[PDB]
């Protein structure tokens, strides 16, 4: 046995402490093949308007 | 006549030569460098002189040679003053800068922006000189604010690392927070006093009350980093070796204890102030000695060895010894600036390393480095007849046998058995075991720059502290007669630092392993210091400073009173006036009923 | 270059006001 | 860094990852060589008793008392090389990379001095002219209908072809430009 | 600085040398292109100690993501001479 | 003075019949020719006045204000010339035009020796900024933003009409001498701090005072280059010139009619300062950061000692410079990036290190960095507040240290740290754009060597 | 686990790109083209062009304009023992009064 960490606002859970991706079901790994797929398009979007050649300008970033 | 004023200015201005041509043709070769190198060894070979001079006559001098502008009754002029603090200043601190300036000429060859770098020194040189000199308070603020900027410039060295900029920022910061404090005297007695001259602000005040000296305090110890504001020194290191070696190490940190010792004759007066200068420099040597002693980044070590020193000269100016803490400045300028050269030369043959976990056998691979980092240690930790004994051997002893709170004495005690506790730390872990750096060896000093720069300041730190004590008058009464123990107390503290230090330190190569207890991680954590005061103020603040100021008031109630709550308004009056159907019945009706109104109303 | 329906919007009780806010901010609807 | 990430990370790689933390922290604590040999052949054998285990429940019931017992341990300032993201010379250099394209701002007077190195570099733009065309259709046609699912790129399939999106990956500044 | 130009044949030097040294394998039937799942019979875990190793030795470290699907010494050395900017 | 006004009023004839390709050089170089006739204005006296006729006086406090605005024009001009390039040889002859006008209103304005001359001239200024907000602006907001520039101050100026006229016929002049020499006491009664308030308001909305500053904001984001610098530098001025130069007749009464303002803007100064820190914009940072230093103006001119007049003019002064080289600045980042947001940009000192250079200096000089003037006027104001009360260090540090922190996180932000990636049109800063830095800096490090010139009449 | 092949002809397409793209960074000799154009005795002229000239003009501002005007330069005046003689005057100050004198 050993002290626990207990987390707070300014320090929060470690990714190797937190029970989440512990508790692994088939709906959880479905969630993060759309989160990789959703991040993957945004990334390829990105990366074609980027290495273009004739673009002479700044890439406008809908977030932003 | 009377080459005194001449000479101290004259070398003031010489520093500033390579500024102007700075714009030539010399600043675009590799020349530039040497050419800063011999201005300043020049400079200081000049101000030798009247060093010489005041130790011969006792010569003091005030000159006020430019009168900048008259308000009313108050006069500001560019006034230099030239007594025995300044004129015993300007030379160690030339001679500092001209060892780290051969130093940087190797350490930074290959940076592409050296002479950018070479001139951001000369300029903080110049502006500490300025800071040194000064003789009123105006000129004093600009080197202080000078010297701030200077170091923000340079501990953010390298615009790319992120580390850097946070650094500066929090630099910047603390001696803000102490700048408050400093314009807060500076008013006090420009209002009171009515000059921020340094001779009618000492005439005037026979008993100086608690505000202007408070504000004081809290500006020296904004600048020399003390308990309440001390995380930016250790944080600075961000910047170039010579940077933190020059700036944060020796001659920019002693800012503060210079001020304090500036005014020291109002400083006498008062007896609540000279109390809580005591327990500040203690708590702060205590607190930066015990985080020093489990740090693993040299330079890291280093700095909390400044810390210390800053703190020990605080508690020195709290029992009302002032002479002697302008002393232990002068002492430490040497040996400290030695140590941090040392360790920036073996950071450069280790390819950048830092961590003393992969510094092994350098004892007989660098046999130079080792001797004067040796030296350097028993210097500061006190050996008798060395540069840091003529220092803080009187300094205990002066502590020991004065009126003064007990508590600061164990914490002093406590403070320097410390001391000698981390310097055999530093020694036993880059100095003996057996080498743990990656197997591609490129050991090499033999660089004459490196080796003169370091032999200069080793010469320094062996005879300078005798030459000193022995070549200037006498300012403070003699602690003749002393029991025997408590003569001894600073050398049986340092020797038992040193034993108890390396028995601990001898265990790390047993075969045994055990989790850290409580009392390691608070040492390594600094306190936990740093953490909670750089996350739940700054976080806090900010909060505010988007929810209540900038949205909350600005955005929304701000605008829903007066320009919102107008144009509804208007807007429904609008609405309600201008909505006639055009129907004439309804408008002859409503001409009836006013005519009624008139006819028996205004009547 | 951006569309009206892109800006940010006031908070929607409805369900299907919700899915089109979390596509408009490049996220999963539950993850909204 | 270069190689795209899963969308998870398997039991394994979770074993992998651990392990290479606790040698780190082990070897910060053990100072000296022999002990880090000696308490790393320990941490070693304690950690492959486990080894053959076959359900999964319990292994994942394992490696999370691990992970508590290394955050109880970890040396909280561990030792950092200086050129991770937590070393002492981590974005040291970032401030001297300036990117290829501000070659193409320099007045002629500045370009009269290296003109090979110009020649070679219009060289290099024609060729990036051309393989942009190619790349641009061959992404299209082999990225599969609704969007990419994983940022890992094809490499170039024909003779004549290049990889898709190789321009800004070629063309790095440098680890330490100046 | 005053570091010398590694190349890549003394990259593959290094990375053999170290290898080498481990003695798990013998050094006779190690090969710049030789496997270490199959042709040595190596297990994961001595894998991240081989990675762990290099990493050590020269001086900087390599990602998790980037360690664990190096395979051979062939690839380990193109790994670090693409990290270095090594020219031949 | 009409050696001064009569050119101005000619510069309009030149711009008219000048060639369609040499407007620029013409405006410039008359402008700066102006100046250099405005520089003779400089030479006070410690007595009374330089009272020229019965319609225009000079004094010590008039005359840095009327040689900072002559010398506005050309860096406006310079400032103006790149946005325009597409535009026609009409619109561009009517901006020029407006700029013209505009000097001369406030060139009329800063002497002005009767009241109701200064009203109309001060309320006369209005209409060409209006004009240049609302034509010459890029953003869609740039009506809203000249709405409300145009109600906050009219809103607040209509009742100083009243309150003139009602002095006049009490008093029986307006003359600015007659009104100094023949003050008289107000007694403190309902009617007189009505009064009090009609003569004060119309001031402290314009300067502006915490609470009335919805306005700045709007029109310095929305408006152009030339009209931001115009508003910073010299239109903030006209409150405070006009509040120094009125509350000769509100004594007594001021004794105990300061208290709201006092605390609003020392409150004021703390908001906006912490509120600059948390902003997604370089163009509003600048503005907040103007408002708190003219919340510290009208601290100092509602003490109301010698020092605190001293320090009042010396910021009002190096406040104007400075913000009006931060806009500049802002607009050629702007100019290049066309997104005019703090983090879309970063690390441009790498590819562009003089106007890294520019960057540092404006931020060192709005940091109040001795012995600038900046810092010359904040502590001139910092000693009278601590014989006004020994508590008001406490808020003037804390504003001191995140205006620190403000102005660093800015030249941080937009400097330092790794350039984005997918911007590739940052060319190298034209000669233009570096003049104006040089022509905005060189003036406030030439002033803090003879600072007398700036200090005021109660020097 | 490990490479995907395609991983590996990308990485190896990559590489080969990027070494070529390295190795045309390198400067043959006549690369770098400058054109010409012009319009103990170095520090022998060192001391005389920057310690001696700032001390000429220093001592004279100081001596004939700074010292001009009065109280400008304010010397602290040296101290007085028994026994000295004073250069003005000539007077002696007295001595001291025999204090007893053991050890
Ligand atoms: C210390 C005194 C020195 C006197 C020598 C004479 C110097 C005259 C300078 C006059 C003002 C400079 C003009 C401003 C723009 C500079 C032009 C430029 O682009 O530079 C490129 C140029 C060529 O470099 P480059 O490689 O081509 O460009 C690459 C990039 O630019 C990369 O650029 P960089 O990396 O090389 O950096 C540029 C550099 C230069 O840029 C600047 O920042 C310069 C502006 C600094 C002032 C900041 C505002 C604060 C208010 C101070 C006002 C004082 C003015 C006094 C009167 C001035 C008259 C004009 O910035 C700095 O180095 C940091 C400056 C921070 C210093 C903080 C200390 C200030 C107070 C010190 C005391 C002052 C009063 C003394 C009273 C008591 C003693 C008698 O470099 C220079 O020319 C450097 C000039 C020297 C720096 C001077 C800094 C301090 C001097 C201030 C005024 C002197 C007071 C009089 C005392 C005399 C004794
Ligand atoms: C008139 C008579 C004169 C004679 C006087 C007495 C003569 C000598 C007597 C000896 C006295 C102590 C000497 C041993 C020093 C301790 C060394 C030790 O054992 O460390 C191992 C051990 C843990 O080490 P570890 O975790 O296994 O290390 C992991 C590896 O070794 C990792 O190792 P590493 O390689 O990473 O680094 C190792 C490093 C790391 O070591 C550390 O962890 C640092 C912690 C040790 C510093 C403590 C020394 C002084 C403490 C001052 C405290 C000031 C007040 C603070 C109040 C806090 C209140 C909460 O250690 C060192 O390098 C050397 C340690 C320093 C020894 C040299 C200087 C000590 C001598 C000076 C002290 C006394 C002489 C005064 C002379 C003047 C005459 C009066 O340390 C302790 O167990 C702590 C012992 C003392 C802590 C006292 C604080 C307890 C507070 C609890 C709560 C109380 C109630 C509060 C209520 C508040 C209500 C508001
Ligand atoms: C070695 C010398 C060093 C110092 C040099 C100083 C030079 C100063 C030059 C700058 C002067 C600034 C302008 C001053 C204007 C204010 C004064 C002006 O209004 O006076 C007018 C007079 O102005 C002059 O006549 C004309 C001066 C204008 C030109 C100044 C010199 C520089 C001009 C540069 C223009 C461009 C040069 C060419 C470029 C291609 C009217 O005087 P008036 O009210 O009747 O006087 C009554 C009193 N009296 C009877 C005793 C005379
Ligand atoms: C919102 C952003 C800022 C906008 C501007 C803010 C500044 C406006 C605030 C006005 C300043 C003070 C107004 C009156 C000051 C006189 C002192 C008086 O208030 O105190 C007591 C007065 O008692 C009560 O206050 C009577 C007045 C109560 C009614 C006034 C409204 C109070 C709340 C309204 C706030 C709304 C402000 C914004 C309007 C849009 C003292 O009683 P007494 O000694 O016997 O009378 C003194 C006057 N004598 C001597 C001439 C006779
Ligand atoms: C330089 C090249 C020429 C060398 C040959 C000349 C050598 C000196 C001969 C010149 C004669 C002396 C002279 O210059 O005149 C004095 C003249 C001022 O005249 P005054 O009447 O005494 O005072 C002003 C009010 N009337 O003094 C000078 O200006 C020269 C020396 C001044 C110091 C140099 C400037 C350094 C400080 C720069 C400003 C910094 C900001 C202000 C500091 C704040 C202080 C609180
Ligand atoms: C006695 C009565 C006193 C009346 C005082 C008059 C104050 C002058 C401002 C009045 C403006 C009212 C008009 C209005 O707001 O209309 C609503 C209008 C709708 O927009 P429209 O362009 O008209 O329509 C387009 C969409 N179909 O709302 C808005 O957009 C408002 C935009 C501009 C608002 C400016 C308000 C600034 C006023 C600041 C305070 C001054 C108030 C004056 C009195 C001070 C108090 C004593
Ligand atoms: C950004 C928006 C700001 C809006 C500012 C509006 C408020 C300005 C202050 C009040 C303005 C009206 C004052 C009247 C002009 C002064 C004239 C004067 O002083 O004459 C007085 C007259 O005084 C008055 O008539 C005042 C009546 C006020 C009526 C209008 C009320 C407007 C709103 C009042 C509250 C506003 C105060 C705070 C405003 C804060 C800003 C929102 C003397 O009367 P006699 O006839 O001579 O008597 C002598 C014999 N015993
Ligand atoms: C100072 C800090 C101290 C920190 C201490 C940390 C705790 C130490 C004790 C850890 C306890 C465990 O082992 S937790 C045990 C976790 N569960 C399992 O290991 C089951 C099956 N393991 C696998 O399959 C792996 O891949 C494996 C075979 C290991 C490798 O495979 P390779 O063939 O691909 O190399």
């Amino acid at each position: 046995s050993f002290p626990k960490y207990k987390p707070s606002r300014l320090a929060t859970l470690p990714a190797t402490l937190d029970p989440a991706e512990y508790d692994i079901s088939p709906e959880t790994r479905k969630a993060q093949a759309e989160r990789l797929a959703i991040r993957s398009r945004l990334k390829r979007e990105y990366l074609l308007q980027y290495n273009d050649p004739n673009r002479l300008g700044v890439i406008e970033d809908p977030a932003l | 006549m009377n080459p005194f004023a001449s000479l101290t200015l004259t070398t003031l201005t010489i520093l500033t030569i390579p500024i102007m041509m700075s714009n030539s043709n010399i600043y675009k070769t590799n020349l530039y460098p040497n050419y800063v190198k011999t201005t300043v060894s020049y400079a200081f070979t000049l101000s030798l002189v009247p060093l010489l001079m005041f130790m011969h006559t006792g010569q003091e001098m005030i000159i006020s040679n430019w009168h900048w502008m008259t308000l009313q009754t108050v006069e500001l002029s560019l006034s230099f003053k030239m007594d025995y603090f300044s004129v015993m200043f300007i030379p160690v601190a030339l001679f500092v800068t001209w060892s780290i300036m051969e130093f940087s000429m190797w350490y930074m060859h290959s940076d592409p922006f050296i002479n950018r770098f070479f001139k951001y020194l000369l300029l903080f040189l110049i502006t500490m000189m300025i800071l040194v000199t000064a003789n009123n308070l105006f000129q004093l603020f600009i080197g202080w604010e000078g010297v701030g900027i200077m170091s923000f410039l340079l501990i953010g060295w390298w615009h790319g690392r992120t580390d850097a900029n946070t650094a500066a920022l929090q630099a910047i910061l603390y001696n803000r927070i102490g700048d408050i404090g400093f314009v807060l005297s500076m008013a006090w007695f420009l209002t009171h006093s009515n000059a921020w001259d340094l001779q009618q602000i000492f005439m005037l005040n026979n008993e100086c009350p608690n505000m202007p000296l408070i504000g004081l305090l809290l500006a020296a110890a904004g600048k020399s980093a003390q308990f309440g504001l001390h995380p930016w020194l250790p944080s600075a290191m961000e910047g170039p070796t010579p940077v933190s070696a020059l700036l944060h190490s020796s001659t920019m940190v002693v800012a503060g204890v210079f001020l304090l010792i500036r005014f020291y004759p109002l400083m006498e007066t008062n007896k609540l102030v000279q109390t809580m200068t005591l327990c500040l420099g203690a708590i702060t040597t205590l607190f930066t000695a015990l985080c020093a002693i489990t740090q693993n980044d040299i330079k890291k070590i280093v700095a909390f060895s400044t810390s210390s020193q800053l703190g020990l000269m605080m508690v020195t100016i709290g029992i009302n010894q002032p002479h002697l803490a302008f002393l232990h400045i002068c002492m430490h300028a040497f040996f400290k600036a030695m140590l941090f050269m040392c360790s920036g030369s073996i950071i450069h043959s280790l390819n950048d390393e830092q961590d003393i976990r992969k510094m092994g056998g350098l004892y007989k691979a660098m046999p130079f480095t080792t001797t004067a980092l040796i030296i350097g240690s028993l210097a500061l930790t006190g050996m008798p007849y060395l540069t840091g004994f003529y220092s803080k051997d009187l300094i205990i002893e002066a502590v020991n046998m004065s009126y003064t709170n007990a508590w600061a004495l164990l914490m002093t005690l406590i403070a320097t058995s410390l001391t000698a506790a981390y310097s055999t730390r530093i020694i036993f872990f880059a100095f003996l075991g057996k080498p743990r750096f990656p197997p591609l060896v490129l050991i090499n000093e033999n660089n004459p720059l490196l080796i003169n720069s370091i032999k200069r300041l080793l010469i320094g730190s062996i005879f300078a502290g005798f030459i000193i004590s022995n070549n200037i008058p006498p300012m403070t009464v003699p602690n003749t007669t002393m029991p025997l123990y408590m003569k001894m107390t600073a050398l049986i503290v340092t020797i038992m630092g040193f034993m108890l230090a390396l028995e601990l330190n001898n265990t790390t190569y047993y075969l045994k392993f055990k989790y850290p207890s409580q009392t390691y991680k608070f040492s390594n954590m600094l306190g936990y210091y740093p953490s909670i005061m750089h996350r739940l103020p700054t976080y806090h603040n900010l909060s505010m400073s988007q929810k209540s100021a900038s949205s909350l008031l600005d955005l929304i109630w701000l605008e829903t009173i007066l320009p919102k709550t107008t144009s509804f308004i208007q807007m429904k009056m609008s609405i309600m006036v201008s909505n006639q159907k055009g129907l004439i019945k309804l408008y002859f009706l409503s001409f009836l009923i006013t005519i009624m109104i008139s006819m028996t109303l205004f009547n | 270059h951006v569309t009206k329906d892109m800006f940010p919007g006031p908070y929607p009780k409805t369900p299907e006001e919700r899915a089109a806010a979390a596509k408009k901010y490049n996220m999963r609807v539950e993850d909204y | 860094a270069f190689s795209a990430p899963a969308a998870y990370l398997t039991h394994q790689q979770k074993v992998l990852r651990l392990y290479k933390r606790a040698l780190r922290h082990l070897e910060s604590w053990c100072v000296h060589r022999d002990k880090y040999r000696y308490f790393a052949c320990l941490m070693r054998a304690r950690f492959d008793e486990h080894k053959n285990e076959k359900d999964m429940v319990k292994a994942t019931q394992l490696l999370r008392q691990a992970e508590e017992e290394f955050w109880y341990g970890q040396h909280p300032q561990p030792y950092i090389f200086p050129e991770s993201p937590g070393g002492t010379s981590y974005e040291r250099y970032e401030c001297y990379k300036v990117p290829e394209w501000c070659l193409d701002d320099w007045h002629p007077s500045e370009k009269a001095m290296y003109p090979d190195y110009f020649a070679k570099r219009e060289q290099w733009k024609r060729l990036r002219r051309e393989s942009w065309e190619r790349e641009v259709k061959q992404l299209q046609e082999e990225t599969p209908p609704g969007g990419p699912r994983t940022e890992a790129l094809p490499p170039a399939r024909k003779e004549g072809d290049l990889p898709p999106l190789w321009w800004h990956i070629v063309t790095r500044p440098r680890e330490r430009p100046m | 600085s005053d570091a010398p130009p590694l190349t890549l044949e003394a990259i593959k030097d290094r990375v053999l040398y170290v290898l080498k040294l481990y003695d798990k394998i013998d050094p006779e039937k190690l090969s710049v292109n030789s496997h270490f799942m199959k042709d040595l019979g190596l297990d994961s875990l001595d894998q991240v100690e081989i990675i762990m190793a290099m990493e050590d030795e020269f001086g900087f470290e390599i990602p998790d993501i980037d360690a664990e699907k190096l395979m051979c010494p062939q690839e380990i050395v193109d790994y670090i001479a693409d990290k270095k900017d090594v020219y031949e | 003075m009409l050696k001064i006004i009569i050119p101005t009023t000619m510069l309009l004839p030149m711009t008219w019949m000048s060639k369609h390709n040499m407007i620029w050089i013409n405006a410039t170089v008359h402008s700066l020719l102006i100046s250099l006739i405005s520089l003779s204005l400089l030479n006070q006296l410690g007595e009374n006045s330089l009272n020229f006729s019965l319609t225009f006086f000079s004094d010590s406090l008039s005359a840095p204000l009327l040689v900072l605005t002559t010398w506005l024009l050309p860096l406006m001009l310079m400032a103006s010339q790149s946005h325009l390039s597409k535009e026609t040889t009409t619109r561009k002859k009517l901006y020029i035009t407006m700029l013209i006008l505009l000097q001369l209103f406030l060139i009329m304005t800063f002497t002005a020796t009767e009241l109701i001359l200064f009203y109309i001239l001060f309320e006369a200024t209005l209409v060409p900024t209006l004009i240049i907000i609302t034509r010459w602006g890029n953003q869609t907001e740039r009506l809203n933003a000249g709405l409300y520039f145009l109600f906050y101050t009219l809103a607040g100026s209509l009742p100083l009409l009243v309150a003139l006229v009602y002095i006049q016929n009490t008093t029986g002049s307006l003359n600015f001498l007659i009104i100094h020499y023949w003050s008289h006491p107000l007694s403190n009664s309902w009617s007189n701090i009505f009064m009090w308030l009609a003569c004060i308001m119309a001031f402290m909305v314009k300067m502006p005072l915490y609470g009335l500053h919805l306005w700045l904001p709007k029109a310095h984001v929305e408006a152009p280059i030339a009209g931001s610098m115009v508003l910073a530098a010299v239109l903030l001025k006209l409150g405070g010139y006009g509040m120094m130069r009125i509350t000769t007749i509100l004594n007594p009464l001021t004794n105990y009619m300061a208290y709201p303002f006092l605390m609003l803007s020392m409150w004021g100064m703390i908001m906006t300062s912490s509120i600059c820190l948390r902003q997604t914009d370089l163009k509003s940072l600048i503005a907040y950061s103007s408002v708190s230093h003219m919340a510290l103006v009208i601290v100092a001119i509602m003490i109301q000692t010698p020092w605190s007049f001293m320090g009042a003019t010396a910021l009002m002064i190096a406040h104007g410079l400075t913000s009006s080289m931060l806009f500049c600045l802002a607009n050629t980042n702007y100019e290049r990036v066309h997104s005019r947001t703090m983090i879309l940009a970063r690390g441009l000192q790498t590819l562009l290190p003089l106007m890294a250079t520019w960057w540092l200096v404006a931020s060192l000089t709005n940091l109040a960095l001795p012995p600038s003037i900046n810092l010359i006027g904040e502590l001139f104001i910092i000693t009278a507040s601590f014989s006004w009360s020994n508590i008001t260090i406490i808020l003037m540090g804390m504003n001191m240290m995140i205006t620190a922190l403000y102005s660093l996180y800015m030249l941080i932000t937009t400097q330092r740290g790794k350039y984005t990636h997918h911007i590739n049109n940052i060319k190298p800063s034209f000669t233009r754009e570096n003049a104006l830095m040089a022509l905005h800096i060189l003036p406030l490090l030439l002033l803090t060597l003879n600072p007398k010139m700036i200090l005021g009449p109660l020097y | 686990s490990g490479y995907t092949p395609d991983e590996k002809l990308r990485l190896q397409q990559l590489r080969e790109l990027r070494r070529r793209w390295l190795k045309d960074q390198e400067l043959s000799p006549r690369e770098p083209v400058l054109p010409p154009r012009r319009v103990t005795y170095r520090h022998s002229i060192f001391a005389v062009t920057h310690v001696l000239i700032p001390v000429w003009i220093i001592h004279y501002y100081l001596k004939y304009h700074v010292t001009a005007k009065p109280y400008t330069v304010v010397e602290r005046k040296p101290r007085i023992f028994p026994g000295d003689t004073i250069l003005e005057t000539g007077e002696v100050i007295p001595l001291m009064k025999e204090f007893p004198d053991q050890h």
